[PDB]
């Protein structure tokens, strides 16, 4: 809701999931009992589709797979010649 | 249609009102 406001994770300026969500409000409300199956079972289906729109967001507007290997190389040192030259330099004025 | 589809209530209408603000708080500065 900060950034953008297509940009939801349901999908809901953009997309069409909630009217499936009021579906599923309309499903829900008119049973006079409770129980664990019935509340859960559809506890996936506001969670699972929602929880692949948000990995088909962030794929496309980064490229994922760049900064994700660029910061691993700069922690576990993957590029590990191109910190020896600033160890050879940093060691000379960190005397 | 139906209420329990409608849920509820009062801060979506306002959530509304708020764009209906927002199309003329939009266009007046672009008009400035």
């Amino acid at each position: 809701e900060n950034q953008n406001v297509n940009m939801s994770r349901t999908g809901s300026i953009l997309k069409n999931q909630e009217d499936t969500f009021a579906a599923e409000l309309h499903r829900l409300k008119q049973q006079p009992l409770f129980s664990l199956v019935d509340f859960e079972s559809v506890l996936d289906r506001i969670r699972s589709t929602v929880a692949e729109h948000l990995w088909k967001l962030m794929v496309e507007e980064s490229d994922l797979l760049g900064q994700l290997k660029i910061i691993k190389d700069f922690y576990l040192l993957g590029r590990g010649e191109l910190f020896q030259a600033f160890i050879d330099v940093a060691q000379n004025m960190l005397k | 249609s139906e209420s329990v589809t409608c849920q509820s209530f009062e801060l979506t209408l306002r959530s509304c009102l708020y764009p209906h603000i927002g199309k003329q708080y939009l266009e007046c500065c672009g008009n400035l």
